[PDB]
């Protein structure tokens, strides 16, 4: 009984840490973008 | 009756004015994605309201040795080149007064909501400087928002700045509209140094979304008070841009002149977006999140008007309450942490919680009133002073409830305490509460009455007790109103009344309470 | 009066006018090319004034082909779309051209595509009820008249089958009718969707317009305008409800991201156009409900990487008022209108707009229905006998319930014949609150497959 | 000869002046504003020249309602900030302007803010601890009197409240004088650090330079070297002891990012100014103590977006002998001051500098917060309970010294009402000995929070 | 697109034809290359609109 519950805590706190670090890749995925496109952009506006 | 309508034309006939002075006419020699250039204009001034031959207008930001970048203002689709440009002689600016109470306007005074045109006492500009240091005073008196969790853990004082963000759908706009519908009983005083006039300034909402607020504002007498900068997500990018500047305008001249003002503006994350979108059309580089550099100086340069003012100017205040549309909970983005930054504070409204069935979904330890408890009357304080902190502490726990066979005795009366005051401070939509009633309210859970009663009753617990007293022991009201500390006559009367009801009360389970 | 075609750098064309007679933003410009392989009449959007009496252009039509200093006619209006009943039962693209009957509607009624959203004081201050029709939508995806309800979908999960279904019924319960505008439809999936609705018959009820991918961005960026322009002709002038879907909306995003790489404007956010909610803002908010006539609106949305917090998504999602999502996992089951009664959502789901009781059966309906995931996974490991007797009695009721959601819908008609089922609002709501509560449990579970309605329930049941 | 304005940019102006009469970098140049309703007069600071005369300026004032071909006459010097006892006690802006009474300071000895760092000759490390009475602090980063300090954090981390508690720690009873600037901060803790100071009876030993949020980014960046003007008048004209504290210095370089992005410079890595280190460096070299005079700094640093790695405070680190990083993680456990043990660190934690005793204890915490650091993930998804024994002991201190490092501040005071404690050093090394050793690993957790002793925390053991 | 040409003309004719492209981010990689050396705006990853 205290392994059911325990690994269904673990469970939900791997399920909370997967969203937690799909946020966080999201969000870096987002910046590499915007910082891509800054380099370039950048490179461009000099010529 | 017909008299009225002949007199105001023929005085407008005889007033007219065979003025014939001198204008600047410059010429558009480029004009696309709402940017203009206006070549001639020799002696404009930098953001100065350039006016189109469409009847739009613009705003010079750069003043080039050739010519005028102007950032225009609306339908730019009706601009081309060659068009005449006139000045106007007035820098960035907006008409107010108090003819604008009850009227929708888009971001530059014109009305929209289809009534006759404003009688502006004068006009304000956009960019005036905000009260410096020595021109203000701590905020020494509340706004009572009408919601439990904010008047009780996290107060709004006035000439407070206090962020409400959260992500989409996640129940701000309600906080704002319940906030600006709850001052109608100060209103209705009559006394300018009680009443709260207010401004809710659209930023990008849908149409039908700032029609529903209006709605709820004129069911509720608010657009007496109630002034709407409308900048609907159709309008183009400048108006976005400068709605909240002009919200602040027309609040700020009412705060000058010793009234006091709630200035909403939903949301400041749709201004930047607007101003990432002007800023990176006239080719300024990107910063973060490709937005400019200056975009803190935006929204510091808004908020900072936002202040209470000292008695050697009026004793007015603005109490502003940016609305900052999170994206997935991330608080620790660009936008959300700059306008935590400018602001005094921050109602975090979580949607675990909306979704869970939280409402407000406040999230507590995070949110957090810098400037509050000064602006909070006495009786809410003793009452609700450690509320937060318990609230808190109950949501740290249940983590560890969730999954333990068993608890302490102390950890198990901390989880019932918070579950009841968690269901306590939960409150239905456009249902604000007087500070009384939110004072009794946050008693009756916070000194543990509420601990006999199964959580799943607390709500109608609360809700009918506040009616029982509501017309049988009124004093207890009266009393928190007139002195606004819970003396302890007034408590014991509480107690006593709390405890002859309790025992009239049947939970949902048949059980009582006592 | 005439211009010149002076650059030429892919679809962008720049053209130059005489002193007075440069063309207003987005006026649509005739240039030619005559080469006899690539022989078209290029249409171009003016996009920006580059000053000297210089527009630059946004060809609407590949420009393989096209000559400097080639004369380009303005025809003085912005790209114009036929409106009126001859649009029903056709298919156009973005300009106006028809596509199974070329010619056809040359001498229609012509609006610009471009045109202001309802005033302000013309809005609709209440959001009210779409009245489907659909169990599981009326139910727990309750669609709001004149919003905008996402439907996502996928192969075989019979987005189309919904489709034909909501044409049918906004065309045979509301009198309205229906566009259909294929913002990047695949040619492929553009050609099906047309067989298809000239089988089941509501071609007729129904203007298709499509911007094919084939086609240069700028197509793809105006077809949903020119659809939102034919719906809006049909409801501002014929007093008609209106039903415009929009596949995809992501793609109207991204084709004004692309035409603002064009044109040289600095990428934003994550290589969107810097004007993105001003570009969607402009679209959507067409899509209102005014003076009692609605345009109805189903967009299916491409969440680029799954990722709801890019851009694209973050502001189609500030419009969308209601979401359908389709899945494998339900309709495998037999379950049609497919829609996942969990991952789908409304926003007028609240008790303050939908009746109390309406809210109480259809959060008891989720409640039911969530359990019976949580069920699902000790159902498939251990076995159904391993629940207990109240798990047991709960997934025998989710069951149920789920295989209620279900409807013999009027698109269905062509294949089993037997006429589609409009279930009255309150009518749903009753048949779910007694479903709930257990009383039609002793039926046997392929008693409430495909039935519409509770007197349907039990004159199939009386077939068992 | 006076100059004429050719050209404007936001709060950049550029000015053209005849042939022989350029005015030199850091000139402070006079235009005028006459539209009525801002009229006033508009100080420039000239920050290049471009050629054909042109010198370019930078804004102090906003740039509202200035016209193209308006005089701006040169001061022939830099902007000059009034130093002196009189400056003691009184608020005012960027420009030297008194606030508090406006025509205070025009008669006084006024000093060029623009002033080269002091010779290496003259410099010399301080490593004298400047005991504070904070737990985290004095074990783990151990202050220097003399030395810079710096407390970073994002938004809402404790920043400001620890710097008015280290005002409370070491101003209210600091020999020497004061001064705080203002560098983008609020207005609101302008006003109230003001009042504070007033009734402390501090103000009469503090000099307040303001340069907040409200204004534009040349007083925004000019304003924390007009405070350094006076803080560097009492370091070497008065030779008084010296406290600078800087709140916030991260708007000094957004403000130089602004005003680079209007200069025409090319965007650095993530869009700073390419003279971040340069102009970083040229202000913070400034705030050093010299042989026989200190200067302590306390500078608040915004980490924006919370990302440490962002080029101002990864350029702001190397310049600092204590560094306090306050973390949002640290915030959100309701550990204030909000102290990342690890992160933090100071250049006298060194055996030689603070002790044996010290450091021992200091490093043995380090490792054993360090070692939860390195057990958070099976903390995350498993648990405590599934640890080694070593290890979960190791956890079990670890809570238990990362709550006891909590102090309830005396600025707390205003958030929480609890009076605030000063745990002096040699009690703070004790406890924490005890602690590592393992001798409290009995009491709850709870009984560590914000308590601020051993004898407090006895006490509130006894009352749990 | 030549290979494109070469199907289509067996594909119009009446034949069925079965088109293999090893790899179009390398035709992606050159049109990049190709609007970059003519000065083409680029958005994301460099690429033309
Ligand atoms: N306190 C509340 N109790 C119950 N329902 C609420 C409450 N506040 C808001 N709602 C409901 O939540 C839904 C969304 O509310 P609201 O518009 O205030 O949210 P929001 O996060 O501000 O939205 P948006 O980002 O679209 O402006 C509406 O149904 C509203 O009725
Ligand atoms: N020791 C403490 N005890 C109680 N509350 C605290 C404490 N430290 C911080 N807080 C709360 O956190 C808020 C953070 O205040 P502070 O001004 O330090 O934030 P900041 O975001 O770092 O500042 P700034 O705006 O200067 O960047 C305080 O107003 C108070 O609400
Ligand atoms: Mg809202
Ligand atoms: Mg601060």
């Amino acid at each position: 009984a205290s392994r059911r519950r325990a690994m269904k805590s673990a469970t939900d706190n791997a399920d909370d840490l997967i969203k937690a670090l799909t946020l966080a890749a999201n969000r870096e995925r987002q910046a590499q973008i915007t910082q891509e496109i800054s380099e370039i952009v950048g490179g461009a506006n000099a010529l | 009756s017909a008299a009225d309508i002949e007199g105001a034309i023929e005085d407008y006939v005889s007033s007219f004015s065979a003025d014939t002075e001198r204008e600047e006419i410059g010429t558009v020699i480029d004009a696309g994605d709402g940017i203009a250039h206006v070549e001639g204009l020799p002696s404009v001034m930098t953001q100065e309201l350039l006016e189109f031959p469409g009847g739009v207008l613009g705003v010079a930001l750069n003043l080039d040795e050739h010519s005028v970048g102007a950032v225009i203002l609306g339908e730019f689709e009706k601009i081309e080149e060659g068009q005449q440009v006139k000045r106007t002689g007035e820098v960035l600016s907006v008409p107010v007064g108090d003819a604008f109470l009850g009227r929708v306007v888009n971001p530059l005074g014109q009305p929209i909501d289809g009534q006759g045109d404003i009688a502006a006492e004068t006009r304000r500009a956009l960019e005036l400087q905000a009260p410096s240091v020595v021109q203000r005073q701590s905020v020494s008196e509340p706004l009572q928002t009408g919601i439990k969790a904010i008047d009780a853990m996290t107060p709004i004082g006035r000439g407070q700045r206090q962020l409400i963000i959260g992500d989409r759908k996640t129940g701000k706009t309600a906080v704002c509209v319940d906030t600006i519908l709850n001052q109608r009983e100060a209103w209705l005083t009559g006394d300018p140094k009680q009443q709260v006039r207010c401004v809710y300034v659209a930023i990008g909402q849908k149409g039908t979304t700032i029609a529903s607020v209006k709605r709820a504002l004129e069911e509720g007498g608010a657009m007496e008070y109630t002034t709407i900068v409308a900048a609907p997500a159709s309008d183009a990018a400048g108006f976005k841009w400068l709605a909240p500047y002009t919200g602040s305008a027309i609040g700020q001249h009412w705060m000058y002149n010793g009234k006091h003002v709630l200035i909403v503006f939903d949301d400041l994350s749709k201004q930047a977006d607007a101003y990432r979108a002007i800023s990176l059309l006239l080719r300024r580089p990107p910063g973060r999140e490709a937005f400019p550099g200056d975009v803190f100086y935006l929204h510091s340069r808004l908020l900072e008007r936002c202040a209470k003012l000292s008695d050697e100017l009026g004793g007015g205040s603005m109490t502003g309450l940016p609305i900052i549309e999170t994206k997935a909970n991330d608080i620790s983005a660009f936008i959300p942490t700059n306008v935590i930054s400018i602001t005094d504070g921050q109602c975090f409204l979580e949607s675990d919680l909306f979704n869970q069935g939280v409402r407000p979904a406040i999230n507590v330890g995070v949110s957090v009133s810098r400037v509050g408890g000064a602006a909070q009357i006495k009786a809410m304080k003793e009452v609700a002073g450690s509320l937060r902190l318990d609230l808190s502490q109950y949501r740290e726990l249940e983590a560890f409830a969730a999954f333990a066979s068993d608890l302490d005795a102390a950890s198990k009366a901390q989880l019932d305490r918070g579950a009841r005051l968690v269901e306590l401070l939960k409150q239905p939509q456009y249902s604000p509460l007087a500070v009384e009633e939110q004072v009794v309210a946050i008693f009756l859970g916070t000194q543990g009455h509420l601990d006999s009663v199964p959580v799943e009753d607390v709500q109608r617990f609360e809700s009918e007790l506040l009616e029982h007293v509501k017309a049988s022991h009124s004093d207890i009201f009266d009393g928190i109103r007139e002195t606004k500390k819970l003396s302890e006559e007034a408590e014991e009367k509480l107690v006593s009344v709390i405890n002859e009801f309790k025992k009239g009360f049947q939970a949902s389970d048949g059980s009582s309470v006592v | 009066t005439a211009g010149r075609v002076v650059r030429i750098t892919g679809p962008v064309v720049d053209v130059e006018f005489p002193r007075g007679s440069v063309p207003e933003l987005f006026n649509a410009l005739h240039a030619e090319i005559t080469f006899g392989a690539l022989a078209k009449t290029l249409t171009l959007e003016v996009a920006q004034h580059l000053g000297d009496s210089l527009v630059r252009c946004i060809s609407m039509q590949p420009t393989d082909g096209l000559v400097r200093g080639v004369e380009v006619t303005d025809t003085g209006a912005s790209i114009s779309v036929p409106v009126g009943d001859g649009v029903k039962g056709h298919v156009f693209n973005a300009l106006g051209d028809c596509l199974d009957d070329p010619g056809y509607g040359k001498d229609f009624e012509h609006w610009s595509i471009h045109r202001k959203p309802p005033a302000f004081s013309d809005l609709e201050p209440r959001t009210e009820m779409l009245e489907t029709g659909l169990k599981v939508v009326d139910l727990l995806t309750p669609y709001v008249r004149g919003g905008k309800i996402a439907l996502f979908g996928g192969a075989g999960v019979g987005k189309t089958v919904l489709i034909q279904e909501m044409i049918n019924r906004i065309a045979r319960n509301f009198g309205g009718t229906s566009v259909f505008a294929g913002v990047g439809e695949r040619t492929r999936e553009g050609n099906d969707l047309w067989v298809e609705l000239a089988d089941a018959n509501v071609l007729k009820d129904t203007a298709l317009v499509f911007g094919q991918m084939d086609e240069p961005p700028g197509t793809r960026m105006r077809v949903a305008l020119s659809a939102l322009t034919m719906a809006e002709f049909f409801r501002d002038e014929q007093g008609q409800d209106v039903l415009l879907f929009i596949d995809n909306i992501f793609r109207f995003t991204q084709a004004g991201s692309e035409v603002s790489t064009l044109l040289g404007r600095m990428p934003s956010a994550v290589g969107y156009q810097p004007t993105l909610a001003d570009e969607m803002g402009e679209l959507q908010e067409r899509i209102t409900s005014t003076r009692g006539r609605s345009i109805t609106s189903m967009q299916a949305v491409y969440v680029p990487a799954d990722d709801y917090t890019d851009p694209a998504p973050a502001t189609t999602f500030a419009h969308l008022d209601a979401t359908t999502e389709l899945s494998r996992a339900v309709f495998s089951k037999g379950i049609f209108p497919a829609v996942d009664p969990l991952a789908s959502s409304s926003t007028i789901l609240d008790p303050a707009i939908v009746g109390d009781e309406h809210y109480r059966v259809a959060q008891e309906v989720i409640r039911i229905l969530q359990r019976y995931k949580d069920l699902q996974d000790i159902i498939a490991i251990l076995g159904i006998d391993e629940l207990s007797e109240e798990d047991k009695q709960l997934v025998n009721r989710a069951r149920r319930i789920e295989r209620f959601l279900s409807q013999n819908m009027m698109a269905a008609e062509q294949f089993t014949g037997q006429p589609g089922s409009t279930v009255p609002l309150k009518e749903t709501i009753e048949a779910f609150d007694k479903l709930t509560k257990g009383e039609f449990d002793h039926l046997p579970e392929q008693a409430f497959f495909l039935i519409g309605g509770l007197d349907d329930l039990a004159k199939k049941a009386e077939s068992l």
